[PDB]
């Protein structure tokens, strides 16, 4: 059974799905990205620092990611200094706007698939749909209701949220007072005990982070009623109930370019120095395997995408020349995403799955420094039940105690008194390379000025990863591996193709750009 | 607000604009101004009416 | 009221803005002020062919359709055919046909909608416009004269993105009986939100009215206003952003980035053509080149001098000090 | 961190806008910040003998006192002996003694514990005085030298009632290991508050530049700034209420009410004398007797003429419209 599903939507963007049924399971999946606004097109020839402006308008949920990113390529375009105090502000105003994203997806944009009628009966549907049910939803009004705190933080740094540019090269354009992080560790702080350990958790941060097996965390959901009951208790025992952590599995091998960038490590960033100085490590796990991330493998080819060309390009050669989609989909292009491929010894240009999973795996890697995110937690997971739809999720909201505690942290770092900018020299020429983890994943920008313009400005985005369409081979992107293998108990409403999406926390308007 | 005289005054002093120094022009009581006038003012019906022929007599010295 | 919110070439960012919406939240406007929302890409439980199934019950009137939120540009690319944005089987654009025409009231929230915006930049691949107006142009993809079934042409709630109260305080109004109250400027902007200026709230006026430049970005932003190197469109961009805070915190040019004058139809103002970003376009390099709103360079820059030389002491140090 | 909030000559506003916290709100600051509010009089459990045993175990040092938060003015009257004054058996000024010897850090809150006050208005029947302060002269009840044990003098969260994030974001700080951040002015007064003025944000200084004066009440706000008719002293009175706003909504100059200069340790200025009152005192009719901070009259005056010259027709129409 061919099935065409569109919209899919609570992926922030267009999207289609068209899955192949064979025995109710979805044998082969096409994600298509359906809208295009070309900002790498429009950033041709523009002011260097007009990405500033322009990429945190590729997406209104991570914008704030997109512009750490493109703020760190121009500071690596322009060899800019950036202060410590620069730095934490944009570490926190990253991971505010995860921590945002964290609660904000998966109540609005996940949980209320958990009410489908697929699961009712569940012995756990009817609590599932007093939680979730949209708008009325019991753990769904909190969550996101609360989830626009974490932002809050981010304006208090940034002036808004969405739709700051004040991360620059050479710092940020705020100065933080007194009362700016007072306020912004009380709002962290009451967001953390009203949302993230009161609703979520059911625990504090801490004893949710001493999870380190999945028999930890199995334990951690039976070890009392308040973790039991928990938004993340009865989210686990829900998955394992309906079977979520029975399909959505997908590639398996994951990306991370990491974020949050140890102050003293990145005052003057550079492309070669970036992965040395992450907290958030980057890490690729691919063939079961751990691999450095290094930005020069990675490639975009557009064989299945609407846009021009015949090989795989690195983004700083890359081009974004659309091609009409009736034509590409005569050529059999179905999809505005690029195919983001990783080159991996031993196996080639690789799709690689991005988000908090890749992070956690990442995470896993040996040889973590003193300042780097050292978490055995999915590696083990990993390994015991493997990825899946509730896997995907767990990273995800795995991620939120961590994010709180870092974002604290650093905040108690700021050292009101120091600088927040180092004025750079805006040079006609460089090439900058920004990354950081998005609360999907990996977000890169490549960077080329020439004569004081922007030359290139090349874009990848997690979900672009994620939701990428087949490449030149045929491989699938990692949501539609994904989907293959999911079930699909009601073709009128294939809910599990929607688990598997948006178990990716699929930015459509991201994807594309 | 002499201090702020001087910000003022040392903004000013950093113009950065453009700027030029020419301080010849004499000889023009000499020149018969008027004169010449008098002849371009007999001649302008002439010459504006001659400007297709002027022209291509330039192109011809373009080559 | 049932509310239809589309989303067309749009960064999703006008729907998490009014996600952040506070007194009322979102979650309570949905639910406890009597807007149905009947569908939200980014929030709507159908997909598929259920979503459809709504979609085009609003659009051929099988349902009634009282707002139709739009949110991002109106793409007609390729070719007029708007195959750039495919949505529910459709060019997004005949989408926005119907439910235009089918709507008690349109609302275009973001620059996107209401005007273009950054996808409407040049070279505008998407081939983006407005709702009703490309750029400060009125008539946009649905025309000068579109009105909705309530009279009304499209209420530009603009902004990149738009504030959450913009949107929010628009829908309590007509929730409450108060649609009366809404004015319209010449852009449909709502004047009880955009008769201000940015600047109107700003903590930096009182530098911008002693002349009293913020020299650099980070702790040089403790001091001064932006207008005069950092390109701060406050003083010509109509907005509440410095009276209805941002995040209930703060706003751009508090914390010492220019407002980029995102509520005006222009922008992203000059494309952000090289060194037109977070700069002050200046002519001799003293006069720039746009001044506030309503003023002339001769009486503005004379006005500067004066309040230069009549600056007081605490106008030319840090006031927003740790 | 323990904390003792003591009330004299109060009317407990200082209090009733705490409890008006957020971000932290009260609850959380009392409870998730670790600060333990040994007692409070609107908030303390403890009555009778239990409390004085609070009290007294803090005034002797049985027990630690942190922070010692006194809100209203020390009353003397009558004789010095404080009997206007009586709580818990002992005139409050004696406590006040004992307690501001006691503790780390004392924290006048309000002006009329930070300057005196209102009750320090003549004729002052209850003998009121601030802490270290009586209005702007320093010395006040416990004496210009006096210390507390961390080596504080008062520290003077002024206004009437001071905002609640004047002593929060103080509490938060000292709760958060950043103390080292709080600088004080010359009052005693935390700068990262009291460098701005109230006119720092305030919605109508672009009307304040051009001159443009609110001419009356109600909607005559609408337009102009309150300075040449209402008295405002927004321009003289260090505060941040027009950058952290009042209740998160608002303040009094954005709502049209002239800023009465109370976190001025004169308020209330010119002890309300007749004429006073939502005025401004002019000399000649025309030139306000008090000019912005750090002006003088004849600059101030020669701006405000070319600024009138100057001004844009916004500038003289209705800004914050319906
Ligand atoms: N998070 C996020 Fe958006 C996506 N995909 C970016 O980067
Ligand atoms: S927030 Fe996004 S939808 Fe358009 S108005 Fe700005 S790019
Ligand atoms: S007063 Fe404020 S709005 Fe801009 S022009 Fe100056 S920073
Ligand atoms: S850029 Fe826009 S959000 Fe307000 S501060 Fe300026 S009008
Ligand atoms: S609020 Fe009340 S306690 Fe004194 S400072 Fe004002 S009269
Ligand atoms: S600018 Fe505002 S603070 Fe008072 S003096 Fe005018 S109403
Ligand atoms: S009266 Fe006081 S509360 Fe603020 S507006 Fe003036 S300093
Ligand atoms: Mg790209
Ligand atoms: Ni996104």
């Amino acid at each position: 059974l061919d099935l065409f599903v569109s919209p899919l939507g609570r992926v922030e963007g267009d999207l289609d799905v068209r899955v192949t049924i064979n025995d109710g399971v979805v044998t082969s999946a096409w994600t298509e990205a359906a809208m295009f606004r070309g900002f790498e097109i429009i950033l041709r020839g523009k002011d260097p620092q007009a990405g500033l402006i322009v990429c945190p308008r590729i997406c209104g949920i991570c914008g704030g990611s997109h512009l750490y990113k493109s703020a760190y390529a121009l500071d690596t375009a322009w060899r800019t200094h950036m202060p410590p105090n620069a730095t934490l502000i944009r570490n926190i105003c990253q991971a505010c706007e995860t921590l945002q994203s964290i609660p904000r997806y998966f109540y609005a944009l996940f949980a209320i698939d958990l009410t489908n009628k697929n699961y009712a009966k569940s012995k756990l549907y009817d609590e599932a749909v007093r939680r979730f049910a949209p708008y009325v939803g019991t753990s769904y009004q909190p969550g996101v209701v609360l989830s626009a705190k974490p932002v809050e933080v981010y304006a208090i740094f940034g002036g808004q949220w969405p739709x700051s540019s004040f991360m620059v090269p050479g710092g940020v354009m705020s100065a933080p007072t007194l009362s700016d992080v007072t306020r912004a560790i009380a709002i962290l702080e009451h967001w953390n005990d009203n949302w993230l350990e009161k609703q979520w958790l059911g625990c504090s941060v801490d004893r949710w982070l001493e999870n380190k097996t999945w028999n930890d965390v199995l334990a951690w959901v039976d070890e009392n009623e308040s973790q039991y009951n928990s938004d993340c208790g009865f989210f686990i025992r829900y998955c394992l109930d309906v079977g979520l952590d029975k399909y959505g599995q997908g590639v398996g091998n994951y990306l991370a370019t990491g974020t949050y960038f140890e102050p003293s490590l990145y005052e003057n960033p550079t492309i070669e120095g970036r992965n040395a100085a992450l907290i958030g490590r980057s890490g690729v796990f691919a063939d079961g395997r751990y691999f450095e991330f290094d930005q020069a493998n990675v490639t975009e080819d557009v064989t299945h995408s609407f846009y021009e060309g015949n090989r795989p390009l690195h983004p700083f050669e890359g081009e974004t020349i659309p091609v009409n989609p009736e034509d590409g989909r005569r050529q059999g292009k179905y999809s505005w995403a690029k195919s983001p491929r990783y080159a991996v010894p031993g196996l080639g240009n690789v799709p690689l799955e991005t988000g908090p999973l890749a992070r956690r795996m990442a995470a896993s890697a040996p040889d973590a420094e003193t300042h780097q995110d050292d978490d055995p937690l999915f590696a083990d997971i990993y390994n015991a039940i493997g990825p899946s739809v509730m896997v995907r999720q767990l990273a995800r909201m795995h991620e939120g105690p961590k994010y709180y505690k870092w974002v604290r942290q650093w905040l108690d770092d700021l050292e009101l008194k120091e600088s927040f900018y180092t004025k750079p020299v805006e040079y006609a020429e460089g090439k900058g390379f920004g990354s950081t983890e998005a609360a999907r994943g990996a977000l890169s920008d490549w960077i080329v000025i020439e004569d004081s313009k922007i030359k290139n400005y090349q874009v990848v985005t997690p979900t672009a990863w994620n939701i990428g369409p087949r490449d030149a081979s045929e491989v699938l992107g990692p949501i539609e591996q994904a989907l293959v293998g999911s079930p699909i108990v009601d073709a009128e409403d294939p809910v599990e193709l929607g688990h598997v999406a948006r178990s990716f926390d699929s930015c459509l308007v991201c994807t594309v750009h | 607000i002499a201090n702020n005289l001087t910000s003022a005054i040392g903004e000013l002093k950093a113009l950065n604009a453009a700027d030029t120094p020419i301080p010849a022009l004499a000889a023009l009581k000499d020149v018969d101004l008027a004169g010449l006038a008098n002849s371009l003012a007999t001649l302008s019906g002439g010459l504006v009416k001659a400007t297709p022929a002027l022209n291509a007599v330039l192109d011809s010295l373009t080559d | 009221a049932s509310v239809l919110w589309f989303q067309g070439g749009a960064c999703s960012g006008n729907t998490m803005s009014f996600l952040n919406a506070d007194e009322p939240n979102v979650v309570d406007l949905i639910v406890d002020f009597g807007l149905d929302l009947l569908w939200h890409p980014s929030l709507g439980l159908e997909l598929g062919n259920n979503a459809q199934k709504v979609f085009w019950d609003c659009a051929k009137g099988e349902r009634p359709l009282d707002i139709f939120v739009f949110e991002g540009t109106v793409i007609e690319a390729p070719n007029g055919t708007g195959q750039m944005d495919m949505f529910a089987g459709r060019p997004m654009k005949d989408w926005v046909t119907d439910l235009a025409g089918a709507a008690q009231i349109v609302v275009a929230i973001g620059d996107c909608a209401c005007f273009g915006g950054i996808p409407a930049m040049e070279p505008n691949p998407s081939g983006s416009t407005g709702l009703q107006f490309h750029k400060r142009e009125k008539g946009g993809f649905l025309g000068p004269d579109f009105r909705s079934k309530m009279g009304l042409p499209v209420i530009n709630v603009p902004g990149c993105p738009a504030h959450p109260d913009w949107i929010t305080q628009i829908l309590v109004a007509l929730a409450t009986g108060r649609a009366g109250d809404i004015t319209l400027d010449d852009l449909h902007r709502p004047e009880t939100f955009f008769k201000t200026f940015t600047q109107t709230g700003c903590t930096r006026v009182q530098f911008f009215e002693y002349k009293q430049s913020t020299l650099s970005f980070g702790e040089g932003t403790r001091t001064g206003c932006l207008f005069y190197e950092f390109g701060c469109r406050g003083p010509m961009t109509h907005s509440p952003c410095n009276r209805i805070l941002w995040n209930r915190q703060s706003s751009k040019t508090r914390a010492g980035m220019p407002c980029l004058g995102c509520t005006e139809p222009e922008f992203p103002h000059f494309d952000l053509a090289p060194g037109t970003v977070f700069k002050t376009q200046k002519v001799s390099g003293m006069i720039p080149k746009e001044v506030p709103e309503g003023t002339d360079h001769l009486t503005y820059m004379g006005l500067a001098a004066a309040a230069r030389i009549a600056a007081p002491q605490w106008s030319k140090e840090d006031m927003f000090v740790v």
